[PDB]
């Protein structure tokens, strides 16, 4: 395959901070990754493309960089509803692999 | 009758005229055309010609029902006038076998082709309307050559062959022949890790060749041959434009003395003329597919690690299927370089549609120009 | 306005031949390739192939190969799959999407579809 | 193989006799015959041959369905044998394009073909079986050259070009080319309006055209280049017999140099020999519609203001359809004064028969004779 990693399925946010989340690849992948958000139910959007462009509607708030075979998105100002699942995968070369995903939860109430 | 010697530089290529287009699939529905596949075209000193292996059979007779299969007793190498369908009344056959090259050296012509099972193939020199030499299978795993012209310089004609695998290692050699005659052979030498059907060109007197790694690489092998003194060297095309089909996507750096990683066992042949500043890659302009054509300015990609393309021109949409491409020149048009020619198999059937149980082809064919044409798509 | 508009769910008969459709709206349906995801219950998410819908071309992964073709009926705009011999180990949810490139594969999967459910039962 | 040089005179011209007829269509009903249009005829010191611009597909195969349209990729400029068919298995490809001219110099044979899209059209000057010079277009609207032999004084061919509007101006260019390169080009130097698709013959060293004037004329449009200093000069033909197809019925004065008034943006290519008093012209003999074809004795019709027929000789019938015409001449024949030959395109299919998807044609030739021979139709 070519190997597309995402360390652990979840993370937590106390609701408002910055958080951040890395995806590695099995070889140097050019810069060819992209990031996809799958809603509560269903629905997978995409957010990035070729590392750091941002689709047509996105919120501000998301940012991608990286390089070679590691390459995080960073969350700034988490409102809530973006606390889903998110995938990264390559089309340096098809087939076209997908991260495993990770789950973000929240802890406030 | 003077063997031939390259005298003469490649000239400023700026844009690329038509040369040549037969239209033979549409005159084949109702005339009496060949089926063919692998073609090319080389020159003589007052003709040049169309070739292709035949598939023995008319594409409206019976037996086109299975020509996706290349390898047969029923095969033969065809010429045909320039920019006319290989028709039954027409094509001159050149001699038995399932794999070829030949070029005219000055005073005659050479052509070899290679026949056989998989494990006892046979490759017989022509020279000259009669057979001079034979060559057996030294690795007893299909024995193949180019399907592209070979050069000439002096007598001497460098040929390229490979007999192994293709999903990994193989011995090619290079063979050296004079009027049919062998004069030698080597192993191959350089960092170019298998290399199988190259697309030679001479021009000042030196023969530089593209070829395919069908094993690892998406860039393509190189072989520069000196024809004098019989000595070559291998390596890899330094680009990030990648140009094998299937191909991974385009890098920012590129590799230039391993294999480009990634898409792998699997490739098309293809041409280049690699003339320093003067450089025009070639490639599909589909990832996956044959599928398109583009011809690309990328100023010295043979050495320089990052280069991408500076000016370039479309030959076939991707909407349209295309095939295999290579080079030709014509060493004895008038003039003081010369001027770089080239052509792609224009592919049509199976496998890409299954409503039909054969598998034929067009070619178009491209010269250089000095001027900055505008481009059709053919 | 991109709609590609799949059923909720397919209830299946182990080994028979079920047919997918996701029917493209908004766009220039001869223009994009179509890809065919596959997401298993407890797994990410596995791509099946692409489907050029204005030359015809299509690829398969690997594995898949066996199990899935992928057609278009250009008029209504459908893209569709004929997966064969399904079983119990492929329960799962499918979708088709498109890439951004027009042709390329490249440039990523813009556009998901819903997502439709496959149960086979007995 | 010495440059020929226009050392001669028109002989006078009493009546035609036939020369050739190709029955092209008949044959092609069970033949592997070429679907083509628009042809001419023209010779080398010692062969005359048939030419015209192929669509690619034989008349009874299926790709002939959408025949009709005139400028593709598929086109091919062919030449066969006098008076053969275009076949399959005959007609040598010259070049690839959808407009074209051809003459021999006295060498060797120069071949002009313009392919392109039409904001990107190209010719390329082909001279001897290889390509030698490449123009572009100057001025993006259809480059488009004569579909006539052009004449050669001296290795020195005159050629003319219009690129740009047909329903009013356009850049004509006279070019002059010496095997195969470029020695000049002018723009059209007269009082003619707008010249396109030109017949020319050569004489007593200066060569002469008739072109057609597509914005206003029903009188045709001159040009008498002089090959040596190279130098033109337009005009229009004097008389009141129109013979343009559409025209305006016949006047009984004429306008030598403005464009004669009435039916406008439409026309046919045609020829004249203008020997002064030894003047025939040809026209359709149908006001609307390209049928019929008649030649008419008109002494000193090209300075003559109110020139009407002293003799005539009719070719096609009103109830037989025609197409374009145009002249050449066999300039290796032996004598003292050359023969004036023409040829009639004899057009079949679309538009005037829609009951057949196609559009194709057969040809018939003419040359003087200094008896006064029976007249025939062809
Ligand atoms: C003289 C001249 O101007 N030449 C132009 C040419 O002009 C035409 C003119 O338009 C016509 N007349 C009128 C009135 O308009 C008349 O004819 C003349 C020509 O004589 O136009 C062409 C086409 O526009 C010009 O060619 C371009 O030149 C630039 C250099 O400035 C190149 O960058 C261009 O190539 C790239 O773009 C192509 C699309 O136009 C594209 O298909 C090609 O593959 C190149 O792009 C790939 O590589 C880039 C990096 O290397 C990458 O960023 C791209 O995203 C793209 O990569 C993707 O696609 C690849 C397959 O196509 C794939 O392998 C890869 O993995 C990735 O997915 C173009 O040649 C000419 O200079
Ligand atoms: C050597 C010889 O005698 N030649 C004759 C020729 O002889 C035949 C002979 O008959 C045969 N043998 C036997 C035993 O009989 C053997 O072959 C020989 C030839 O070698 O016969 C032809 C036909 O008769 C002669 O040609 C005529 O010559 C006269 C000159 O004296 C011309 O005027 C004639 O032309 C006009 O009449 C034609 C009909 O015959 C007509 O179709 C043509 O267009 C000419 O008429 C148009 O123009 C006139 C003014 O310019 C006008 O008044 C007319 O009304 C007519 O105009 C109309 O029609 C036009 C289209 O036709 C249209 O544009 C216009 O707008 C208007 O409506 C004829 O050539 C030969 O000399
Ligand atoms: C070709 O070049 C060689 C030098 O490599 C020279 O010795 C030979 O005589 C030349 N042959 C011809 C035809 O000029
Ligand atoms: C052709 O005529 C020119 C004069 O214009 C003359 O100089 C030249 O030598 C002649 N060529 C031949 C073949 O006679």
């Amino acid at each position: 395959d070519i190997q597309m990693t995402q360390t652990t399925s979840s993370l937590s946010a106390s609701l408002g901070d910055r958080v951040t989340i890395s995806c590695r690849a099995s070889q140097d992948i050019s810069n060819y990754l992209n990031w996809y958000q799958q809603n509560p139910d269903g629905t997978v959007k995409l957010l990035i493309y070729y590392t750091s462009n941002l689709h047509s509607e996105v919120p501000s708030r998301f940012s991608g960089s990286g390089s070679g075979t590691d390459y995080s998105l960073t969350i700034s100002n988490l409102e809530q509803e973006d606390i889903a699942t998110y995938f990264c995968q390559q089309d340096f070369t098809l087939p076209f692999t997908f991260g495993g995903g990770t789950k973000l939860e929240i802890r406030r109430a | 009758r003077e063997f031939n010697n390259l005298t003469k530089g490649l000239c400023t290529i700026n844009s690329w005229h038509i040369y040549g287009k037969d239209n033979a699939v549409r005159i084949g529905e109702d005339s009496d055309v060949l089926v063919t596949r692998e073609p090319y075209v080389s020159c003589d000193p007052d003709e040049c010609r169309f070739y292709a292996l035949s598939q023995g059979t008319t594409i409206r007779g019976k037996h086109s029902n299975g020509t996706i299969h290349d390898r047969s007793q029923y095969r033969d190498l065809i010429s045909w006038p320039l920019s006319s369908p290989p028709t039954v009344y027409n094509s001159r056959v050149e001699c038995i076998g399932w794999s070829s090259t030949s070029c005219h050296d000055g005073r005659a012509r050479m052509s070899i082709c290679i026949s056989g099972p998989n494990n006892n193939a046979s490759a017989v020199i022509w020279y000259n309307r009669r057979p001079v030499t034979e060559i057996n299978t030294w690795a007893r795993n299909i024995l193949r050559t180019q399907e592209s012209e070979c050069v000439c310089q002096n007598g001497v004609c460098p040929v390229v062959f490979t007999d192994g695998s293709a999903t990994g290692p193989a011995e090619t050699r290079i063979y050296y022949f004079k009027e049919g005659k062998i004069l030698k052979w080597e192993p191959l030498t350089g960092t170019a890790k298998h290399i199988e059907e190259c697309s030679c060109y001479g021009e000042q007197a030196g023969v530089t060749c593209t070829c395919r790694d069908n094993w690892q690489g998406s860039n393509r092998p190189v072989i520069q041959i000196d024809p004098v003194a019989m000595t070559h060297t291998s390596q890899y095309i330094c680009s990030p434009v990648l140009t094998d089909n299937p191909r991974p996507n385009d890098p920012t750096v590129g590799k230039c003395n391993d294999p480009y990683p990634g898409n792998n066992n699997n490739g098309v042949k293809g041409f280049s003329y690699l003339d320093g500043g003067n450089t025009w890659l070639g490639r599909t302009i589909s990832i996956a597919s044959r599928s398109g054509y583009e011809m690309l300015k990328v100023p010295n990609a043979l050495t320089d690690d990052k280069s991408r393309p500076t000016q370039g021109q479309t030959i076939v949409l991707n909407t349209d299927w295309s095939g295999y491409s290579g080079s030709f020149m014509d060493y004895w048009a008038e003039g003081e370089c010369y001027r770089a020619c080239f052509y792609v198999e224009l592919i049509r059937g199976r496998p890409k549609e299954d409503k039909v149980w054969w598998t034929s082809n067009s070619i178009v064919s491209m010269c250089s120009s000095t001027e900055f044409l505008g481009q059709w798509n053919w | 306005e991109v709609q590609l508009q799949q059923p909720g769910a397919e209830l299946v008969k182990p080994g028979a031949s079920v047919r997918m459709s996701c029917k493209a709206s908004g766009y220039t349906f001869t223009n994009y390739n179509m890809y065919w995801v596959k997401q298993s219950p407890g797994q990410g998410l596995e791509w099946i192939g692409i489907f050029y819908p204005g030359n015809g071309d299509t690829s398969y992964n690997q594995k898949f190969k066996d199990k899935a073709t992928l057609t278009a009926d250009k008029s209504s705009n459908t893209a569709y799959m004929q997966l064969s011999s399904l079983t119990s180990e492929d329960s799962a949810v499918y979708y088709c999407a498109r890439s951004g490139g027009s042709y390329r594969y490249d440039g990523g999967f813009d556009y998901w579809g819903q997502g439709t459910t496959l149960t086979v039962s007995s």
